[PDB]
């Protein structure tokens, strides 16, 4: 269980959500920027921590950041 | 106006020989997840565990392991077959919870009407120092 | 003498190894002819390793105990001893040519930045125009000295990029 | 045209293959008479069975090649070795059981490979793993002592 | 799992869906003699509680005691056995 | 249909107007070099023509034009090897003594002390001495005078500037279509024949007029200037008709197979020649031609413009079983279609033909004088091993490229691929049981038997003398090829090679060839062998099975065959890739390939090589072997520290060339430390501050300096650790054979 954050410098390019890989992140109405619209990580216990979304973000710095805490079953991407 | 589609048991499998890199005992005493789609025509397509399988014509059913396998096996039909799928996970109980296509529309598209989860309203660098917030279990970014 | 260091030409030491090495060059030279490659090969090494060892007690260095030359690296005690040519003219040398390549780098570096395409200036170079700085380049010393003292050598503290602390 | 090679029971999305190495009729009567697979059998016999075969088979590597294997009395001091070995393997077997068997959970059935539901074996229990260290201990033991009589007895040896 | 087609899900039957099969179990209580079970059921009788079966192994470890203390020096172990002589070493030392 | 040579015309313009931009092969090398990554991008894909273009016809172009100026390389080489032993070498002094006179072939120029390198090899000639076995192989083709290797020398160059004219006409005037490329018949067929069967009749040819007569002279002893000329026995059958006298009959018992008159000179006697030391050169043609008539024989089975011949397709498709579901189909479309599969295949089967090489050659001295040549022998066995691990590893790696690439599932299923993908588990965990089993049983054995020494129980061990572990298998082989002749093998006068069994073949004072006898270190050292080839088949094999997918990442696939890896997520997915599974496979290849060149050279040191006094052999090292190699603490003081004595002593000699290389290698070796313990952002932030610096004084670059990337950061260290290993070994050897061989 990682702790996925979302920041207001985000530009609503909407890249971290088709870069995840298990289905975290989403994209939601939001009036800061020119997209109207901001990203968002509703299901963070699925999150396996790759930091695919970081690779991703064009903003400098980061608009979504990730930090990796405590390991679970899912976080630690183990089918047995 | 959009409701999660219940899993059906009745639809059939894709067409594999079998394989040593499918479901072990955690979906036994943990869980599983199905992903499920739908075909126009009889097409060999490569499977997350390895090996090629062949979706049949009409409804198609695949259980895996862990979420990551669902998505990519859903990743490769969009992107090579054009082909819509849902994928659900299930307990040992037999309770089956809808995932991936939340609120029918795929989460790379606003829909207006989520939950802004995890959502910040500053900047990286404007979080508190790590100073202030010491002998308590939660780090700068949750605050 | 410096620190207990004796001269080269009265180290018995240094004589003893130039003797050593033209004695085991003439044993090698025993096999073979007088007037063959390998003779006239070792008959010019002979000749080098002499004038070499001559060289050196003539030039006044220093030997130690192991009869060795000695490099005594320290201004004043150099040059009150004749030992200025070690290590203090060595220096000079040295920083001069090395000022002289790096304000070369520098100049090239300086002008091709002004162009519209720097990078393909730095993989492509500018054959004539390095070939200029390169010749420049030899009165850096002066060129250096009035950049500093004119300010324009350094740049700001607040243009220069920074991390967040 | 025939193919030796399925998936597990018919199911080709189980981690698992059928080979005639791991289906093979023989082979899977003679796995299956193992006192390991035996659900309706006390696991404490079970237990005395394997302890019995493991004791016996355990002497001879320190007979033939302990520290003392020049001197006559090689197969005492084996006996004891193996009497050591086998008391090791029990405190292993205790401990697994404390560690594994703690706490029940709603687990999910067991049927055979045709279909048939079965119940879960015993010896995956609280008392099943203890009644089954007790007899690995004393057969064990058992098989260790017996060890030592083959040697002194046996014609041929 | 209603594997009668294709279909290898079947939340009705989900327990033949995951695998959860014993593959060689057999339930079968004729087997070993009655005579020789009571024997080793009564011979183990009171040793399947944990305390009394780790008191077992607690012989086990007495034993090892006992070895070094007195095991040891009847194999005639070279640890227990004598020493002969002796040298110098290097310079004038002992 | 119907095999044909189609070309186009003029595909490429030649100027240089490319040369002036770096990085016009590749699309993503467009935007310049904006950091200094750019530049190390621009060689890591330089010859990656499948990122380059899309289009299989340009890719085999690119590969017919590189394979010409490979050639060209190859045969500049050649001619410089050639040119230096007529100029610079003691070749035909070295011809009248050949053992002890040290064969030289390079000189070095006087500028800074360095001449104490040519050493005083002898003939009144100095220089550096040899090691490549040049002097052999030409003595052997009859080479004699210094004339006929500098016309070799300019036919060599003539060439190599054919060869780079082949190249460039094949890829900017007429460049073969992808239908020439893909006729597998019509080239193997062409290959086996064509090639080797044509050019060992050749060479057959050549040696049966030139290579019999001169070295026939030589060892009954004659003076090499007064021989005749190749020409004089080439073109007169009285003269060799007077060596030979089967000859006197021309080629009549040919046509009339009437063969058993040409037995003077179509031997199959077998051993050495008494007088070299090296194989019969009657035996050598006989065994050129035969191998010749076999080859020419096998290059008629494939199906060309005719209907005669067979399908490849068709015996693939037909070679199905119960086991196998579909079997070998889809496999002609993988090997027609896809370079990489067929480079894997080729450099597998590359490398272990390399590894064969080195153990016939020093098991059968097929050169005369090259047995007594132990420099000689020692440095071809470890080139040739080296050579043959790296080739094996390149196959490993290609194969992974071709799973990642090239593989399609729609074109691979029930085959043999498929169905080894789909249990691709049982494989890895079985072949790492097998290799656990053996590191455990391999290298235990030698801690056991350390441990016993140091407790001074030397009755414990597992030695000839205590617990044997002899090789019975191996030894009942070697007896059984030593009793062959007359039994087995009638028409056989002796075996092999002497290593079987039998006398001693000593020249000129010298142990040429001699039985080898195998104890418990040779089963030792061979479990080692086998377990350390395990591990790296096992490194190699589960990166190849595990390029795709894998249960940790799903979609390997998509990230590529090289990338660094897929974030700290899951517990750290570092070196996931298969280049990463290559990456390592390196390193327990070199591991490998050292453990093996160690065994041969203290084998050979303490039971082979030596002097004969009419009283016994003096081996090299006594034969301590026997009696050390079965524990670490032997190869360290008997082995490493005994033989280095002649490299860490070679100080103001001609060695001193190996004593300081061999401390460079251990600088270097220890260099790449620094890049395989260390990560990419350390070096960044480091960067950054060094930047700043730069920015103060107005000197930073606008190409902004990066740290290597974590894949080029491993290809350094591994690189520069195999570098220094292998060097540090290289001048070990050298300096070792050279003062005491
Ligand atoms: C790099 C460090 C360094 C060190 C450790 C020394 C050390 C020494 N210097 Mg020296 N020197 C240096 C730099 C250094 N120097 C430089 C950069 C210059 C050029 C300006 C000189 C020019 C110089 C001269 C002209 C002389 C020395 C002398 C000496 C010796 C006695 C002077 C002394 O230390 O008394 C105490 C120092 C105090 C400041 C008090 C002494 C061993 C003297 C000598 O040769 O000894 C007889 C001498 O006259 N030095
Ligand atoms: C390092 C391995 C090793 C060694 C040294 C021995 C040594 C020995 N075994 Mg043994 N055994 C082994 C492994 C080993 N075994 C394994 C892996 C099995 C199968 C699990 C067996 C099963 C076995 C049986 C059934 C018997 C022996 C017996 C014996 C003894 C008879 C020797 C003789 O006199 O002839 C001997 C001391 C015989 C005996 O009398 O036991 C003492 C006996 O009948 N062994
Ligand atoms: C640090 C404490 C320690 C101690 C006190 C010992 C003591 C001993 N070791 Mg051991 N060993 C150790 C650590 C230790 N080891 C470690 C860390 C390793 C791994 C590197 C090993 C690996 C090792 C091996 C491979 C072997 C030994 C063996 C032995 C025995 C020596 C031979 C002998 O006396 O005949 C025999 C010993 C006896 C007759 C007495 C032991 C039986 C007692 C009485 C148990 C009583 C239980 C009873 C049946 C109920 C001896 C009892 C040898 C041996 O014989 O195995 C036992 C031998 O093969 N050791
Ligand atoms: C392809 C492999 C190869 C290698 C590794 C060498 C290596 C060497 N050669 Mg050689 N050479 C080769 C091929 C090779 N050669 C071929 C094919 C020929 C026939 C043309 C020659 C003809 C040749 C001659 C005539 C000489 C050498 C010499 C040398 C040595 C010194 C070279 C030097 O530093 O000159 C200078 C380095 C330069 C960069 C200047 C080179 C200028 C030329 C004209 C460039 C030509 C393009 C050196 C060890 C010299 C030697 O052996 O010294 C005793 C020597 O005189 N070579
Ligand atoms: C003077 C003759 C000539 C000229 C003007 C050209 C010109 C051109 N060639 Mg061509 N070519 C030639 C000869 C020539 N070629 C020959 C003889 C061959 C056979 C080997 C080829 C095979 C060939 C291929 C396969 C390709 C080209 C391509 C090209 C085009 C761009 C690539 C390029 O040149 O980058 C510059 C290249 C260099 C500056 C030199 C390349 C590096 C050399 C060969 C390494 C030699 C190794 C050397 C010994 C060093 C190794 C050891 C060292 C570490 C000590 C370009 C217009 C490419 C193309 O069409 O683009 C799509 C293409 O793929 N050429
Ligand atoms: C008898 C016919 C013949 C012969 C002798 C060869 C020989 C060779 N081929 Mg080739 N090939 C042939 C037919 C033949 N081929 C046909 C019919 C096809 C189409 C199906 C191909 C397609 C083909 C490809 C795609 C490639 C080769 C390559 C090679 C070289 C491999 C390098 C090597 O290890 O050998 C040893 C090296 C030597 C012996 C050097 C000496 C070279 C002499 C001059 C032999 C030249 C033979 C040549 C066919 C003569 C006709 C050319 C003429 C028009 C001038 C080699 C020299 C590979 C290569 O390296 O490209 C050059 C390669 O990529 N061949
Ligand atoms: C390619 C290998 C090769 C070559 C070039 C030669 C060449 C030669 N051999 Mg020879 N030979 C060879 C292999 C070879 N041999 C082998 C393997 C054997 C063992 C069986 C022999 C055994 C042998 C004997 C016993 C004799 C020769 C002799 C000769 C010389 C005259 C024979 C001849 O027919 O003229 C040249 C041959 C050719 C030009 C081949 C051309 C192919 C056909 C026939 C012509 C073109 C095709 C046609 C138009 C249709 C000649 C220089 C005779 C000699 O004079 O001794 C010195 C002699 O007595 N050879
Ligand atoms: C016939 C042999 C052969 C051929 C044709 C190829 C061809 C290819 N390989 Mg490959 N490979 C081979 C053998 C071969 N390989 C072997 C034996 C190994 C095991 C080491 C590998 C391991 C390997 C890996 C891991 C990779 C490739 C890759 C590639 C592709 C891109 C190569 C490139 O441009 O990178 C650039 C080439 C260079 C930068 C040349 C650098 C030379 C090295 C680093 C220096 C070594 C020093 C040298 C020994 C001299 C030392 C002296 C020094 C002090 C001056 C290319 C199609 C890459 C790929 O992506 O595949 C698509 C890839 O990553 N190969
Ligand atoms: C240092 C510390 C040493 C500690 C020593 C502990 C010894 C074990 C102990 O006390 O157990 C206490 C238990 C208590 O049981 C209890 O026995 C009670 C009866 S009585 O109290 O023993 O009479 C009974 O009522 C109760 O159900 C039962 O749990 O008593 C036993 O059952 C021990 C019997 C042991 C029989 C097996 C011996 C080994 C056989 C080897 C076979 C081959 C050999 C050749
Ligand atoms: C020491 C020997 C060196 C080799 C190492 C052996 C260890 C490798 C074990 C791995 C086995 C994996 C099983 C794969 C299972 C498998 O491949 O499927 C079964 C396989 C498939 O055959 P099919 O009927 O499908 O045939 C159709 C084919 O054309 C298509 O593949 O048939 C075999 O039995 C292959 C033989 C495997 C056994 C090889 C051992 C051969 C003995 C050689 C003994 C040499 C020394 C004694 C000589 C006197
Ligand atoms: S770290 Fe990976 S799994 Fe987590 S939100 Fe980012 S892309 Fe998704
Ligand atoms: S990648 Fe960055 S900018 Fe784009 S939607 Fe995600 S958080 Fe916003």
């Amino acid at each position: 269980s990682h702790t996925v954050k979302i920041y207001d410098t985000c530009i609503g390019c909407t890249q971290c959500v088709r870069a995840c890989p298990t289905d975290v992140l989403e994209m939601v109405p939001w009036d800061g920027c020119k997209a109207n619209q901001i990203a968002s990580a509703p299901r963070t216990e699925d999150c396996v921590g790759c930091k695919r979304c970081e690779s991703a973000c064009p903003t400098d710095f980061l608009s979504v950041r990730v930090y990796l805490g405590s390991e679970t079953t899912r976080s630690m991407g183990l089918a047995y | 106006a959009f409701t999660p589609p219940t899993l059906q048991s009745d639809t059939p499998s894709p067409i594999f020989g079998g394989s040593t890199g499918g479901l072990l005992s955690q979906a036994q005493v943990e869980e599983f997840h199905v992903i499920t789609w739908e075909s126009k025509k009889e097409q060999i397509f490569e499977m997350p565990t390895g090996g090629a399988a062949i979706m049949r014509q009409g409804p198609n059913l695949l259980k895996l392991a862990r979420k990551e396998q669902c998505l990519a096996l859903l990743t490769q039909l969009r992107t090579k077959f054009k082909i819509d799928g849902y994928i659900y996970r299930v307990f040992p109980n037999g309770e089956v919870q809808y995932l991936h296509p939340k609120d029918g529309v795929y989460p790379e598209k606003v829909n207006a009407g989520r939950s802004g989860d995890n959502t910040n309203m500053r900047r990286i660098g404007q979080n508190k120092e790590p100073v202030q917030i010491k002998f308590s279990g939660k780090i700068p970014a949750e605050f | 003498d410096v620190a207990g260091l004796t001269p080269c030409s009265e180290s018995k030491a240094f004589a003893k190894r130039k003797k050593n090495e033209v004695k085991a060059l003439n044993k090698r030279l025993k096999n073979y002819e007088a007037d063959s490659a390998p003779a006239l090969a070792l008959k010019a090494t002979i000749a080098r390793t002499e004038a070499r060892f001559d060289k050196y007690a003539k030039q006044g260095l220093l030997c130690g105990t192991d009869g060795l030359p000695h490099l005594i690296a320290d201004p004043g005690l150099a040059l009150r001893y004749g030992h200025a040519g070690d290590v203090f003219i060595p220096t000079i040398g040295f920083i001069y040519f090395a000022g002289w390549l790096g304000y070369a780098g520098s100049k090239y570096l300086q002008a091709v930045a002004a162009t519209a395409k720097p990078i393909e200036k730095e993989i492509i170079i500018d054959v004539p125009l390095a070939w200029k700085l390169l010749w420049e380049g030899f009165g850096w010393p002066l060129r250096a000295f009035a950049e500093y003292k004119n300010g324009s050598l350094m740049e700001d503290d607040a243009k220069i990029t920074v991390s967040p602390r | 045209k025939v193919q030796v090679v399925q998936p597990v029971n018919g199911d080709p999305f189980i981690g698992m293959l059928e080979t005639p190495v791991t289906s093979s009729p023989a082979i899977a009567w003679y796995l299956s008479n193992l006192p390991a697979y035996r659900t309706g059998v006390s696991p404490l016999l079970r237990g005395v069975e394997i302890g019995l075969a493991h004791g016996y088979l355990l002497v001879g590597p320190f007979i033939k090649l302990g520290p003392l294997r020049d001197v006559e009395n090689v197969a005492e001091i084996v006996g004891c070795i193996n009497g050591a070995a086998t008391v090791l393997i029990l405190t292993l077997c205790l401990a697994y059981g404390a560690v594994t068997f703690q706490g029940e959970g709603p687990q999910v059935g067991v049927k055979t490979l045709s279909g048939r539901s079965i119940p879960r074996d015993p010896l995956q229990s609280a008392d099943g793993w203890n009644k089954f260290t007790a007899g690995f201990a004393v057969g064990g033991l058992s098989g260790a002592a017996w060890g030592y009589l083959c040697t002194q007895i046996l014609p041929y040896y | 799992k209603y594997g009668e087609e294709s279909r290898y899900f079947d939340l009705k039957d989900l327990e033949n869906t995951v695998g959860s099969w014993d593959m060689y179990g057999q339930e079968d209580k004729s087997r070993y003699n009655g005579l020789q079970s009571e024997f080793f059921e009564r011979a183990a009788n009171g040793l399947s509680r944990r305390e009394y079966i780790l008191g077992l192994v607690a012989i086990g470890g007495a034993g090892i005691l006992a070895w070094g203390g007195k095991g040891a020096a009847d194999v005639r172990l070279p640890t227990v056995g004598p020493q002969q002589p002796a040298q110098v070493g290097p310079r004038g030392r002992l | 249909k119907k095999v044909k040579i189609v070309v186009d015309r003029n595909p490429v313009a030649t100027n240089f107007e490319k040369w002036a931009k770096p990085g016009h092969f590749s699309r993503t090398l467009s935007k310049g070099p904006t950091t200094t990554t750019w530049i190390w991008n621009l060689h890591a894909d330089a010859h990656d023509f499948d990122t380059q273009t899309s289009d299989l016809e340009e890719i085999s172009r690119k590969v017919f034009s590189a394979h010409f100026g490979q050639l060209g390389i190859i045969f500049i080489w050649l001619s410089g090897m050639y040119f230096h032993g007529a100029r610079f070498s003691n070749y035909e002094a070295w011809l009248t003594d050949p053992t002890h006179i040290k064969p030289s072939a390079q000189v070095v120029w006087p500028i800074v002390g360095q001449e104490i390198l040519n050493a005083d090899v002898g003939g009144g000639f100095q220089g550096l001495q040899i090691t490549s076995g040049f002097f052999q192989l030409w003595r052997a083709a009859g080479i004699t005078s210094e004339l006929q290797l500098y016309t070799t020398a300019i036919g060599a160059l003539v060439m190599a500037a054919a060869m780079f004219f082949a190249g460039w006409f094949h890829y900017h005037k007429a460049a073969p279509k992808l239908e020439w490329f893909q006729n597998v018949e019509s080239m193997l067929n062409h290959h086996l024949g064509g090639l080797l069967g044509l050019g060992s009749l050749a060479w057959a040819g050549h040696q049966i007029h030139v290579s019999l007569p001169i070295n026939k002279l030589l060892d009954a002893g004659v003076d090499p200037k007064e021989i005749p000329l190749p020409h004089e026995f080439t073109l007169n059958p009285e003269l060799m008709a007077q060596l030979y006298p089967s000859f006197s009959k021309g080629l009549a018992p040919f046509f009339t197979l009437d063969w058993a008159q040409y037995s003077d000179f179509l031997t199959f006697q077998g051993g050495l020649n008494p007088v070299t030391g090296g194989l019969w050169l009657t035996d050598t043609v006989h065994h050129h031609l035969a191998i010749a008539v076999l080859f020419l024989i096998a290059g008629h089975q494939y199906r060309t413009n005719w209907g005669i011949g067979s399908s490849l397709k068709e015996i693939l498709e037909a070679h199905k079983g119960p086991f196998t579901g579909e079997g070998h189909k889809g496999l002609y479309e993988i090997l027609t279609t896809s370079w990489h599969a067929q480079l894997a295949i080729n450099l597998a089967l590359f490398g272990s033909l390399s590894i064969i090489v080195a153990h016939h050659m020093y098991a059968m001295p097929p050169y005369p004088y090259l047995a007594t040549d132990y420099g000689t022998q020692l440095s071809l066995f470890t080139h040739h091993m080296w050579i043959g691990g790296f080739c094996i590893v390149g196959a490993g790696a290609h194969a992974a490229i071709f799973m990642v690439r090239d593989y399609d599932p729609t074109n691979n299923y029930n085959n043999l691929l498929d169905r080894v993908l789909r249990h691709r588990d049982a494989i890895i965990s079985h072949l790492n049981w097998v290799c656990i089993f053996l590191g455990f049983h391999s290298f235990g054995l030698y801690i056991h038997n350390d441990t016993m020494s140091a407790l001074g129980r030397p009755q414990d061990m597992f030695s000839d003398t205590a617990i044997q572990l002899q090789p019975v298998f191996a030894q009942w082989v070697q007896n059984t090829h030593f009793l062959a002749p007359g039994f087995t093998a009638p028409n056989a006068l002796a075996s092999t090679s002497p290593s079987w069994g039998g006398d001693v073949v000593a020249v000129g004072g010298k142990v040429a060839m001699m039985p080898i006898s195998l104890g418990t270190a040779d089963f030792l050292v061979h479990h080692i062998h086998a377990f350390t080839i395990h591990v790296t088949v096992l490194i190699l094999l589960k990166g190849v099975l595990y390029a795709r997918s894998s249960r940790l990442i799903p979609d390997k696939a998509n990230l590529g065959f090289r990338f660094p890896c897929d974030g700290p997520g899951r517990g750290g997915t570092c070196q996931v890739s298969a280049w990463d599974h290559v990456f390592l496979g390196l390193f327990w290849m070199y591991n490998s390939i050292s453990i093996v060149i160690f065994h041969f050279s203290w084998k050979m040191q303490s039971d082979v090589w030596g002097t004969v006094s009419a009283n016994g052999v003096s081996h090299i090292t006594g034969g301590n072997f026997a009696q050390s190699a079965n524990t670490i603490n032997g190869w360290l003081r008997d082995f490493l520290w005994a033989q280095s004595s002649q490299v860490i002593q070679s100080y103001g000699s001609a060695l001193s060339a190996y004593g300081l290389i061999f401390l460079g290698a251990h600088f270097v070796w220890a260099f790449s430390l620094m890049f395989l313990f260390s990560g990419r952002g350390y070096w960044q932030e480091l960067i950054e501050s060094i930047v700043w610096a730069h920015n103060k004084l107005k000197v930073a670059p606008a190409i902004q300096p990066r740290a290597l990337s974590i894949t080029q950061g491993r290809a350094v260290g591994v690189a520069h650790y195999l570098l220094g290993g292998i060097a540090t070994t290289w001048s070990f050897f050298l300096a070792r054979i050279l003062a005491v061989g």
